[PDB]
């Protein structure tokens, strides 16, 4: 499994930019692709979807109509069309692969993002925690309308993001574990209010965390819960 | 509904459309049983190769024609599995007379099946080629291992040749009138309508089933 | 060829008369109370609320 | 077949009529007896509650996700499906390399599906990888008989039962042969791992079926109380008894302790025979379904008929309760699923 993306530089506003990611070494027909944006220093910012095959199309609504997506099944292709390149254009965007079956997990892997420079709230009230290597730590993150679904399952998904590195899948649905990712990782709360309690964390774990959702599709994103020392 | 239930609903949509598909495909051809005796040499009654399968089409229609292998002289179990196909083909050489009552039994056995009383047979008489030379001379003929084999109507040949296919038939209309019915043909090492006679024969089989299936017979 | 009996006289036959066979009251009167004890827990003999129902 | 074969032909059966002499000495009662006064389940019944279409030919076997949710179903037209009952929506679809397939089963981690069938060969596939698509992970050959039942053991051992008159044991990850039980003298049919998963049963074409020691690997005994093929068996939830579906028109029990008979399970109105049998959650009620279309429901500790199941227009070859017992999932040849329930 192998996703990269390209196109990335400086535009001058009001230009188009066409890009492309270089799908590789998967069933590319059978998953939905997704792309999420992150400026420079601020955090992410989901920006549209694709189904597998052609079906729905999920642009954001501070992007909706300005940027176009499109896919290229046979020879592994994915795409973000930009148009009127803006203030807030300036991101690295991320493609992020999914699938939706029953025990699937979604955004499991993500590619190198490419800098391109110019309503559920999830706020981690926390932005900077140091904490000492070796103990634990409660990473917390709260929404603003039950993500319980009648169904029986949370739709919150966590992620980790370290310096110079993609985001990496965590703790997803709530209290269900991704592949590759340690056994120390866990988290559990209710709607409106969730936690990433972990049991003796060691190096290599500093890094900024993320919190969305996916009962409603507009995803937002947390704050972020970045450690340090 | 769940945005992420959503996707897996139009997942499961395009497993539907993708399955539908095959089904066009799956019912476009033809499918045959291939079964007989060791010493009947099934494998050359099609010199047209083109479970050991074969695909083989004439006047553009595909057959698919299943010779089953390595099971046991049982076939009481994995014949409950071809219940669907358009007919079997019961290949039995008449080189010798001393086989052909076990032949005979076998027909009878696979003839008055359960799960085969709705499917028809075509009978194929392989190695004719020898029968000539087994009967030309006369060194062995059927009346020592038969009490009757006295009448039938080279003349001597074919004489010869057609009281099997009266016993087979007998045996056939012995039991299951308009369901199913034998077609009993002469097949040869050098013959070469022997797909085409497979082909004439299973096409009156699929007129005669569409005509109980509109009630017309 | 003293295999098709030997596996069938002495290896299957002669094991399968040596074991310890209880009266078939104790097996029973063992599935009955398996039976009843499990009673509470099938949800085929006693249909479980419409909500509690998943279908 | 010498001097000790007419001796050792009379010792072949002096064991036998010190068996059965041994075997109807200990049975001071009858199921009949002992379950006469327990007041029966009444007339059950249980509608349709999700019909699993898709399939275009006949389904031949069904089983059940250890979830309770996924089933995965075995058809002649070349596809594995799983399904998730609960929104008849379809998981995966899995093409097979032969289009005759027997077998289906459900690995207990959910992890793996197997099927097989006139191939003679198991095809073990992997569910859940980082390619995603589902390939296969072994390809178990080296058996000569037509496969009629597979079973998983753990995530890395299965049990095959096939139509050479052998149950066999594979090892998954070398794929090679651990051990071959045999003993049986025609087509085993159907086979049902203990709960405990150290024993197992198997039903042939012989009117009989034998217990055997997967751990150890000898016939612990056999059951003869058939007259015509067994081709449906399945076990007891409490792992002391399993019930055995013939052919014959009758579908017995028997228990492993007793080393008997219990009862027959027959009404004089059926002679169509037995394909698939099943407790559903506690052992008093014994699914089975037949072949005139219909699956009977039978109070096992009484004897009779709580109820029918009809709702096929083919014969019903597929029948399976579910982990909790909340559903069955009866599959028919007439290419569809159901859910009773």
């Amino acid at each position: 499994v192998q996703l990269v993306e390209s196109g990335g530089g400086l535009v001058q506003p009001g230009g188009s930019r066409k890009l492309s990611c270089s799908a590789s070494g998967f069933a590319f027909s059978s998953f939905g692709m997704h792309w999420v944006r992150q400026a420079p220093e601020k955090g992410l910012e989901w920006v549209a979807y694709i189904s597998s095959g052609s079906g729905t199309i999920y642009y954001a609504d501070t992007v909706k109509g300005r940027f176009t997506i499109s896919r290229d099944d046979p020879k592994n292709t994915l795409f973000l069309q930009m148009t009127s390149l803006r203030s807030e254009d300036t991101a690295m965007y991320y493609c992020v692969r999914s699938i939706y079956y029953y025990g699937s997990s979604p955004f499991d892997f993500w590619g190198q993002g490419t800098t391109l420079t110019v309503d559920i709230v999830m706020t981690q009230a926390t932005s900077s925690v140091p904490v000492t290597p070796g103990e634990s730590v409660s990473i917390s993150c709260r929404s603003s309308k039950s993500l319980l679904h009648s169904n029986g399952n949370t739709y919150l998904y966590w992620f980790l993001q370290r310096p110079g590195q993609s985001p990496q899948l965590l703790i997803y649905r709530m209290s269900n574990l991704a592949s590759g990712v340690p056994d120390r990782f866990s988290g559990s709360g209710s709607g409106t209010a969730f936690t990433l309690t972990i049991s003796r964390l060691e190096a290599e774990d500093v890094g900024v965390y993320y919190c969305m959702q996916h009962l409603e599709y507009p995803l937002t994103f947390g704050a972020g819960t970045k450690l340090e020392l | 509904v769940s945005a992420e239930d959503k996707a897996a609903a139009e997942r499961s949509k395009m497993i539907d459309k993708n399955l539908r598909e095959d089904g066009e495909k799956a019912r476009r051809t033809l499918r045959l049983l291939l079964l007989g005796a060791d010493n009947s040499g099934k494998s050359t009654i099609v010199k047209q190769m083109r479970i050991f399968e074969t695909k083989f089409q004439v006047d553009k229609v595909n057959f698919h024609m299943f010779d089953v292998g390595g099971q046991r002289d049982e076939r009481r179990k994995w014949i409950q599995c071809f219940n669907d196909v358009t007919a079997i083909i019961f290949v039995v050489d008449s080189s010798d007379y001393n086989r052909l009552q076990e032949a005979l039994n076998d027909f009878k056995s696979i003839w008055n099946n359960r799960w085969l009383r709705t499917i028809s047979v075509i009978l194929f008489l392989n190695k004719q080629d020898l029968l000539a030379e087994k009967v030309l001379a006369g060194k062995s003929k059927i009346e020592d291992y038969f009490p009757e084999f006295a009448r039938y109507t080279d003349p001597r040949v074919t004489r010869a040749k057609y009281f099997i296919r009266k016993e087979f038939v007998d045996i056939s209309t012995a039991s299951g009138d308009g369901r199913h019915i034998c077609y009993p043909h002469f097949t040869c090492a050098v013959d070469t309508e022997n797909a085409r006679r497979i082909f004439n024969d299973c096409k009156d089989i699929i007129l005669q089933m569409n005509l109980r299936e509109y009630n017309l017979v | 060829a003293s295999i098709a009996q030997a596996r069938k006289l002495v290896e299957q036959l002669k094991m399968e008369a040596n074991i310890d066979r209880i009266k078939v009251s104790k097996a029973a009167a063992d599935l009955m109370a398996y039976c009843e004890a499990h009673a509470k827990e099938d949800p085929l003999l006693t249909p479980v609320p419409a909500s509690e129902n998943p279908f | 077949l010498q001097s000790e074969l007419d001796q050792l032909r009379q010792e072949a059966e002096q064991l036998k009529n010190q068996i059965r002499d041994a075997r109807k000495a200990c049975a001071d009662a009858t199921l009949s007896q002992i379950t006469n006064n327990i007041d029966p389940v009444g007339r059950i019944q249980m509608r349709t509650r999700r019909t699993l279409r898709g399939h275009l030919a006949k389904i031949y076997a069904m089983h059940w996700g250890t979830d309770s949710r996924l089933l995965v179903s075995a058809s002649q037209d070349g596809k594995l499906i799983i399904w998730d009952s609960y929104t008849t929506n379809k998981v995966h679809a899995i093409p097979l390399r032969s289009s005759w397939v027997m077998t289906c089963a459900y690995a207990p981690s959910g992890n793996y599906v197997a099927c097989g069938g006139l191939d003679n060969i198991c095809s073990i596939y992997n569910l859940k990888t980082r390619e995603g698509n589902v390939r296969v992970s072994r390809e178990l050959a080296g058996h000569t008989g037509y496969l009629s039942c597979c079973r998983f053991l753990d995530d890395n051992q299965i049990v095959t039962s096939s139509g050479d008159t052998t149950c066999a044991l594979w090892d998954i990850e070398t794929g090679q042969q651990t051990t071959t039980f045999t003993g049986h003298t025609g087509d085993v049919m159907s086979l049902s791992l203990a709960p405990d998963t150290r024993l197992f049963v198997s039903g042939a074409c012989d009117a009989s079926a034998k217990l055997w020691d997967v751990r150890e690997g000898m016939c612990r005994q056999t059951f003869t109380g058939h007259e015509s093929d067994i081709n449906a068996i399945c076990f007891f939830p409490n792992g002391n008894a399993f019930a055995t579906g013939s052919d014959d028109a009758t579908c017995r029990l028997f228990d492993l302790r007793a080393d008997q008979e219990l009862m027959t399970y027959s009404h004089d109105n059926i002679i169509c025979g037995i394909t698939s049998v099943s407790f559903s959650k506690s052992g008093r009620l014994l699914l089975a379904g037949y072949d005139d279309f219909n699956c009977n429901v039978w109070d096992a500790l009484k004897a009779d008929r709580a109820g029918v199941l009809a709702g096929h227009d083919n014969r019903v070859s597929c029948l399976g309760v579910t982990d909790d017992g909340m559903a069955v999932a009866t599959g028919s040849w007439d290419s569809f699923l159901k859910i009773w329930n």
